[PDB]
């Protein structure tokens, strides 16, 4: 009652759908090679630090990203798969933004890179939209009683990220000195950057 | 479809396996882990055999048991090889020839899913809504904490997209409609039982009703 039904390893099953496909021609030479290469090295998380930063330095860039962060996005290049039409969320002195896929694991993927396991989690996935307060607090993060948390739930086509407040002690650096601070977990909105 | 897939405000659940700007190692901590999307987009992309519509909503239809002990990637190989034959272009005969044993597939649909509403509402942002009291069997992109729940909108997109609920099933009339960002109060979803400010769900514009 209620038992695992019987599976061949994982690592088979999934050989074996790509050995089925490509064995009908149906897979393209270099195919699965060339996404897993994207999905590892232009992915990235690096890609969103650097929207952040320019956003930190650049008003005009800044009101862009919040108003059409698709076309702010489009100036970098970085739209992409999982990433067409991009909403940036401004974290302000009496708000916060998180974000989560319930339903699945929906993520701006070349922004923000592929979803990390805990982002994915069923424990997040069920947890952050009713007690945000208390999941960030249980990862690291406090946020100040006098600030509002929102969580924005990705079930359609909006592909979010978090524009998260400039900490104090950074002021003058540069957009490299910035980018460096703004972490994946910046990006969705469960830490908030810090300075050395 | 209420599935055990909807699973924003279960309760019971541990910590979330994570601190924040922890490692999480590489990309994929297995040699197969990029194959399931790799798949995905050669099903959506190159053959277009299905939609990433159909791929969600292939998942929702594990057997729930199964879903709920299945890790998250290991789901899309399910799914992605479940499409494969349910389209007629695999079999199950060569998938667990090829496997060495048994490959289980997600369970056949239930529903044959719905076509995009004819009568819907342009909304503007500011403007009070309510989402539709109703029941899907087949895929919906309405998350069950939301059901029959009152709103502010946030934003209407400026592009617009198939009808989940009829594109998750292969149909041809899913249409195109926008989609909302609603905003919610916390206590509107989860009375006095949450401890945060506001959700936004992205809502299409066919699960919607002027409040
Ligand atoms: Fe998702
Ligand atoms: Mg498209
Ligand atoms: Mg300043
Ligand atoms: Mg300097
Ligand atoms: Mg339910
Ligand atoms: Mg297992």
């Amino acid at each position: 009652e209620n038992a695992a039904p019987a599976q061949a390893p994982v690592s088979d099953r999934a050989w074996a759908l790509f050995r089925a496909l490509d064995g009908k021609g149906l897979v393209p030479d270099g195919y699965v090679e060339g996404w897993k290469k994207t999905f590892e090295e232009d992915f990235s998380p690096r890609r969103g630090a650097e929207l952040v930063a320019r956003a930190w330095t650049d008003p005009e860039f800044r009101q862009l990203l919040l108003t059409d962060g698709t076309a702010a996005v489009a100036q970098y290049g970085y739209l992409g798969p999982q990433g067409e039409y991009i909403v940036a969320v401004e974290d302000t002195p009496t708000l916060k933004n998180v974000i989560v896929c319930s339903l699945c694991s929906c993520t701006a993927w070349p922004i923000l890179g592929l979803p990390p396991t805990w982002y994915k989690s069923f424990e997040y996935r069920a947890r952050v939209v009713r007690e945000p307060r208390k999941v960030l607090s249980e990862m690291g993060t406090e946020i100040a009683s006098d600030i509002e948390i929102r969580v924005y739930d990705t079930t359609a086509e909006t592909r979010y990220m978090v524009l998260p407040q400039r900490p104090a002690g950074t002021e003058g650096w540069s957009q490299e000195q910035l980018q460096e601070i703004v972490t994946k977990d910046c990006l969705i909105g469960v830490a908030i950057p810090q300075v050395p | 479809m209420d599935g055990v897939h909807d699973l924003a405000g279960v309760q019971g659940f541990g910590k979330v396996p994570h601190t924040v700007n922890a490692d999480i190692g590489p990309t994929f901590h297995a040699e197969w882990e990029h194959l399931p999307y790799s798949l995905m987009f050669a099903g959506v992309a190159e053959l277009g055999a299905f939609s990433v519509d159909e791929v969600r909503y292939v998942v929702e239809r594990m057997e729930p048991r199964h879903y709920m002990m299945t890790p998250y990637y290991e789901r899309y190989v399910i799914g992605v090889a479940t499409l494969m034959v349910e389209k007629g272009i695999l079999t199950q005969d060569e998938l667990e020839s090829l496997a060495g044993g048994p490959f289980p597939l997600s369970r056949p649909s239930e529903s044959e899913g719905r076509p995009a509403p004819v009568e819907t509402t342009t909304f503007e942002v500011g403007q009070r809504v309510r989402v539709r009291d109703e029941y899907v069997p087949g895929h919906i992109r309405m998350p069950a904490y939301c059901r029959g729940r009152v709103g502010t909108i946030s934003h209407r997109t400026t592009e617009k997209w198939p009808f989940p609920d009829a594109i998750g099933h292969g149909r041809n009339d899913a249409g195109e409609e926008p989609t909302y960002h609603v905003k919610f109060a916390a206590e509107e979803l989860f009375g006095s039982d949450t401890d945060g400010g506001s959700v936004v769900v992205d809502l299409f514009e066919g699960y919607l009703e002027p409040a």
